[PDB]
């Protein structure tokens, strides 16, 4: 309502404008100035379309809303306060900056107040992977700007395994096309039988034949449509390639395609524009050279909060590493009393300066003493901080700095946290520290390339090849002993006819060294590429070389496909963090990758947002945002659309979670009810794309279905239409669950190994099929998980004796279809069993497994994902699931059916364990994520563990065989 | 010698909780024959696996040494080379009492850390809102400072006393409006000061929060060790 805003006028007087709460600003300033001519010195102002209004936000940011139509509502001024000003600035550039900065979530000003001059370059230089990309984008508009918008959701490689392509009819699918083409929509459904290997362009002339009553002689002038859904068959692939026809041929389901003018998505896309920004326009001797053991002073401590009687002293550990190997033992300096913190020490350090690899690092810590619980005096780390020796520039750190240390991080035991940022913490409350390093009487930079490959090149049966091999073939988070180290590096040479043992042979060199580093990096220079899963392990914090992460990206560019990019998203944006500098080849690899194509974009932008909340990661994420979007195209207008949307649910929830959390769920949905009657809640949570899949489009809210869940979290059950005009056909409602306070990357994680495990299984044969369904952290302890429709939990099928659950699946499927609906239900089982039992997810009562009507069987939630409560059968086979396996009887364990479904567990079983590499890396990759649950080695140790990989094959299915004995009581 | 009771045994978590942080030399030798011999040189815990062959144990072929005992013996003699193996590393009621109290402190420990650590966030959460307010207050109270000197030059020039235009309008609107707009500026000024001093308690109080976080821990790794060592037991 009315809410008395002031005015500031050019003049200087104050007006108190009494303005409703939904207003917009072309309004407020016709009043302003209509009421400013009562006002004194109404000669000095102009007509009032010739200034604009300028405020402050919530954020500390001074704004012009140049025309922003939105209400004072959307504003989110600090104070109801505005002054009027003559527009200076570019509308164009700042109306880009806010929304940018409504996007990311921090205002872009902040980036321009940055001095770094490292944040300054790469601001001023991704803009050369943005223009490129844009570039590439625009290259043959307007089907390059489409297949960007709407890219070709497709396989990895088109050939079809064994047991689907002889679920088709003779290599003969049986799609329908729909055409609408006609005054008004009648939906003319042709039934057209085609073979699994024509490209697209062949089905449409093949229509076109058929439409036209049975003959015509349309081509180059339609394109294909997946009915309901907003993916599109614009590119050259066979038909069974693309991932919902593939779906469809294995489900056994009819392919509902449909024929859309060309011309409708051409129009339908809106030119995008990239202009730079603002931003965008503004001695030496070889470091082999210098020969001196490198030295480095502490001076003081500014700031500690350390408290006297219970902290005797305080001292600052301090170690070259390099990933997390120490290069030389940790130098201590000496004790001094917590109120003096002042050292003024020079720390003298056993690495020979030509000798530091490019990599190394310098990690201090500030920790305590306590000598009063006896012969071991308990260290506590007070806090800590890295600092890289080089800087981007490929220079020593010279001169004085000042570090302010972050906190030590919980759990972490240990004094020195080799892992972490190499950055001053931006919080100026942080306990400083203060450094010198040794100054060389000019500035000392890495030896160029051409250098090194000078020293290495003049500083130079199967009794062996056999162990070669052993060790290649051997897990990266085993234990490597000096003897094979010695051995590899003496075979180094002889290693390239292995090419996969680069993630070995990189742990054989000695980074101490100087004569091995650049034979390593002449090897490195010509080494036979290697298959993305294996340039996946190249990319952690193990291998922190430039040159090796250099190699592994090539790699990646050259072998990774699209399908593949976006699975592995997750790891590749976590793994970012780890990266030593902020212009590297992964971030330009990465940021192409998602500028070219909109659906790995969509989930870089949400995958980045979602973790620039951790303030260590705040800045880097915020820098690629803002790159990100400044090139995104028009999506920008899309994920606001998506961002305030979630907004606008989340602050509902607070309100909920303890506002009015006293009564009963009857107040509470009385309250939603109020809540989302309200016009800005209805206009916000309508019409934008979903997160979890930018192909579905969520409609008008059906208040009637949204409730609020009896489980303890109390998420929200949002329901929606489908604005598509063919909805009928995929699904008429979109359904969704919004998750506060319940982290979401475990579930996530577990999800995405599921996927992996399906694709193993499938390539092998193995038809188990399996829910992975959609699942996306919005930010911290915020999510959106896809509810699966038709199913009923397994304690509702009861609720509705041991053989309850049967009795409904033999009515929902009476007659024929009772063999695929027990042999689908048997073999998702046996998938469930195998992948719950190597990943040890939480055990499970009935409310986590549900069944659909069909028989497929799914387990919902997760969040044990490694047993970590305190191996361990989850997923015990009930007795009713036994019963329905064996199609109902009392000697159930004792038939075929028993024999088939433990000898398709035996064989999932060892098919994972043959892949236990990628999934050991999925789960090492992300340690740092600070999953609650995934938090140490030994939680990656119980996935060795389950997968038996220091026994041999026999005695891993032996033990399997034990366990599954032990767990479902013998069979 | 016997084997199976000897210091340097144990019979690979707890290996490395061991060799951390010591000193140069060490060596400890664990089963993973086997006979893993991990030393600790360099800041790094190196591995040397102990090859048994044909009833001879050895670091490299061929198999001279007899026995591990003796392997273990020999090098503590001499270096390895290069780094001589230095010093290594080696009632039921009152146990279970003593245990059970350990327990019931480890839960008090871990509860009370809980506590101090969703205060320590808290108080996070409200000092980062704080200054950010009290920052949106510099730039509203700069704003109005430009406005109150933009108005404060034009008014003398645009409209004095009655000499150009001063009959009432200076004195009941001219110095009206100048005299009303500082009337928001001085409060703003002070609300800024309050917030500010309000900021300044929190610190004071979050700095607090921190004293207590600071000395838990050395109270609390200890009562695991001890919870540790008498918990597994169970003998
Ligand atoms: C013999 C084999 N050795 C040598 C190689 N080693 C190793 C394996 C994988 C990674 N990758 C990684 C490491 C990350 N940090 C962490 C590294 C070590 C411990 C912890 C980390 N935590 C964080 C950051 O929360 C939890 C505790 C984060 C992401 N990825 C790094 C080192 C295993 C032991």
């Amino acid at each position: 309502p009315r809410i008395l805003v002031e005015c500031l006028l050019p003049n200087g007087m104050i007006v108190t404008l009494e303005c409703l709460r939904e207003a917009t600003l072309i309004t407020i300033k016709h009043e302003l100035f209509k009421e400013a001519r009562k006002y004194p010195l109404h000669q000095l102002l102009q007509d009032e379309s010739s200034y604009i209004f300028v405020s402050v936000t919530q954020e500390a940011e001074r704004e012009e809303f140049f025309d922003e139509t939105r209400r004072l509502c959307d504003l989110r001024l600090f104070q109801p306060f505005l002054k009027v000003i003559e527009p200076v600035g570019n509308r164009e550039e700042k109306i880009l900056n806010r929304e940018i900065g409504f996007a990311i979530g921090m205002p872009v000003c902040e980036f321009d107040m940055v001095k770094d001059p490292e944040v300054q370059d790469f601001r001023r230089n991704i803009l050369n992977v943005c223009k490129e990309a844009v570039d590439l984008r625009d290259l043959n508009s307007p089907h390059s700007r489409a297949m960007y918008v709407y890219p070709p959701n497709v396989e990895s490689s088109p050939e079809l395994p064994k047991h689907i392509y002889n679920k088709l009819d003779k290599g003969q699918i049986i799609v329908v096309i729909w055409v609408i083409v006609s005054p008004n929509n009648d939906k003319q459904k042709y039934t057209l039988k085609i073979n699994h290997d024509c490209v697209p362009e062949q089905v449409i002339a093949e229509a076109i034949r058929k439409k036209t009553r049975s003959m015509l002689l349309y081509q180059g002038k339609y394109i294909l449509k997946v009915c309901g859904c907003d993916e599109y068959f614009l590119e050259k692939y066979p038909l069974s390639q693309y991932k919902y026809i593939r779906s469809c041929i294995m489900l056994g389901r009819m392919p509902n395609l449909m024929l859309m003018a060309k011309e409708s998505l051409y129009s339908q896309l809106p030119m995008d524009c990239f202009t730079m920004p603002s931003y965008s326009r503004r001695s030496t001797k070889s470091l082999w050279v210098i020969n001196s053991a490198l030295r480095i002073k502490i001076l003081c401590a500014t700031y500690v909060n350390v408290n006297i009687r219970d902290i005797d002293k305080i001292y600052v550990r301090t170690g070259i590493y390099h990933g997390g190997e120490p290069l030389c033992d940790n130098v201590n300096t000496q004790r001094v009393p917590c109120s003096n913190p002042r050292w003024n020490e020079w720390l003298n350090y056993d690495i020979y300066i030509p000798d530091l690899p490019r990599a190394a690092r310098l990690c201090l810590s500030i920790c305590s003493v306590k000598g009063r619980k006896g012969a071991k005096e308990e260290h506590c780390p007070l806090a800590w901080g890295n600092i890289n020796l080089f800087d981007y520039t490929d220079t020593l750190v010279s001169g004085k700095m000042a570090l302010n240390l972050w906190p030590v991080p919980h759990g972490l035991e240990d004094l020195l946290n080799p892992i972490g940022v190499t950055g001053s913490n931006p919080n100026k409350e942080t306990p400083c520290l203060e450094l010198e390093f040794d100054w060389f009487s000019s500035v000392v930079k890495f030896p160029d390339m051409s250098v090194i490959e000078e020293h290495a090149n003049w500083s130079v049966r199967e009794n062996d090849k056999e162990q070669l091999k052993a060790i290649s073939t051997r897990d990266p988070l085993s234990e490597i002993t000096e003897q094979e180290k010695d051995f590899l590096w003496s075979h180094r040479h002889y290693c390239v006819t292995i090419p996969e043992i680069l993630p070995k042979l990189l742990l054989s060199v000695k980074w101490n060294s100087r004569d091995e580093v650049a034979q390593m990096y002449c090897l490195v220079k010509d080494w036979p590429p290697i298959k993305p899963e294996q340039a996946m392990e190249l990319l952690d914090c193990n291998y922190p070389d430039p040159m090796v992460r250099g190699f592994a990206v090539r790699c990646l560019e050259k072998y990774l496909t699209d399908d593949k990019l976006s699975q592995y998203l997750i790891q590749l944006v976590q793994v970012l963090k780890y990266e030593q500098y902020l212009d590297n080849l992964l971030v330009r690899f990465l940021l192409k990758k998602a500028l070219t194509n909109q659906r790995i974009g969509h989930f870089f932008f949400w995958h980045l947002k979602s973790e620039m909340h951790n303030k260590t990661v705040s800045q880097r994420f915020g820098l690629l945002l803002e790159s990100y979007c400044r090139a995104c195209g028009m999506y920008l207008k899309h994920l606001n659309r998506q961002v305030e949307a979630m907004e606008k649910l989340i602050n509902l929830t607070d309100i909920l979670k303890q506002e009015k959390k006293d009564e009963t769920q009857k107040v509470q949905m009385k309250f939603l009810v109020e809540q989302m009657r309200r016009p800005d809640f209805m206009d916000a949570l309508q019409g934008f794309l979903s997160p979890l899949n930018p192909a579905h489009q969520l409609g008008n809210l059906r208040l009637e279905e949204c409730r609020i869940m009896s489980s303890a979290k109390r998420p929200l059950w949002l329901n929606w239409e489908n604005p598509d005009i063919m909805s009928e056909l995929l699904f008429q409602n979109n359904e969704i669950i919004f998750k506060n306070g319940d982290d979401l990357r475990q579930d996530m994680l577990t999800l995405q190994i599921i996927r992996i495990m399906e694709n193993i299984w499938q390539n092998q044969g193995l038809d188990l099929r399996m829910l992975p369904y959609g699942c996306l952290s919005i930010g911290d302890c915020v999510g959106l998980i896809e509810v699966v429709r038709n199913s009923h939990t397994i304690m509702q099928i009861q609720c509705k004796n041991s053989h309850t659950l049967h009795q409904w699946l033999k009515d929902k499927n009476k007659g024929e279809i009772y063999d695929a609906a027990i042999d689908l239900f048997t073999r998702s089982c046996a998938g469930y069993c195998v992948a719950t039992f190597i990943l040890g997810i939480g055990d499970r009562h009935n409310s986590n497994i549900m069944v659909k009507d069909d028989g497929q069987l799914f387990h919902i939630d997760f969040g044990h994902f490694l047993d970590h409560k305190k191996e361990r059968v989850p997923f015990v086979l009930t007795q009713d699931f036994l019963i329905v396996i064996s199609k109902g009887a009392q000697e159930c364990t004792k038939t075929r059916e028993f024999e088939r479904f433990q000898e398709m567990c035996y064989k999932a079983y060892l098919a994972i364990r043959q892949h236990a590499n990628l999934f050991i890396n999925l789960f090492s990759m992300m340690l740092g994520s600070g999953m609650p649950e995934l938090q140490s080695f030994d939680d990656i140790a119980y996935i060795r563990k389950t997968l038996a990989l220091d026994k041999t094959e026999q005695e891993a299915l032996e033990y399997f065989m034990k366990q599954m004995n032990d767990a479902h009581h013998g069979g | 010698m016997s084997l199976q009771d000897a210091e340097w045994y144990w019979g690979r978590e707890e290996v490395n909780e061991k060799l951390r942080d010591t000193a140069d030399g060490t060596f400890l030798v664990r089963d993973a024959g086997d006979y893993t011999l991990t030393l600790r040189k360099g800041g790094n815990n190196k591995l040397i696996k102990i090859f048994h062959r044909d009833g001879k144990y050895g670091f490299s072929d061929p198999l001279t040494f007899s026995s591990v005992v003796e392997l273990i013996n020999h090098y503590r003699n001499e270096s390895l080379a290069d780094v001589k193996l230095l010093y290594p590393v080696s009632n039921i009621e009152a146990v279970g009492k003593k245990l059970h109290e350990y327990n019931t402190q480890f839960q008090e420990k871990s509860r009370e850390y809980d506590r101090l650590y969703e205060e320590y966030t808290r108080t996070s959460q409200e000092i980062q809102m704080k200054r950010t307010a009290i920052e949106a207050f510099n730039e509203t109270i700069k704003i109005f400072e430009e406005q109150c000197q933009t108005q404060e030059r034009y008014s003398k020039e645009y409209i004095e006393k009655f000499k150009r235009e001063g009959n009432e309008k200076e004195i009941q609107r001219i110095m009206h409006n100048y005299d009303k707009l500082k009337s928001r500026i001085s409060e703003i000024i002070d609300s800024r000061r309050r917030l500010e001093e309000d900021l300044k308690k929190q610190a004071a109080e979050y700095r607090e929060i921190d004293k207590r976080m600071n000395s838990i821990k050395p109270d609390l790794i200890q009562l695991r060790k001890t919870r540790d060592q008498y918990l597994m037991w169970l003998t």
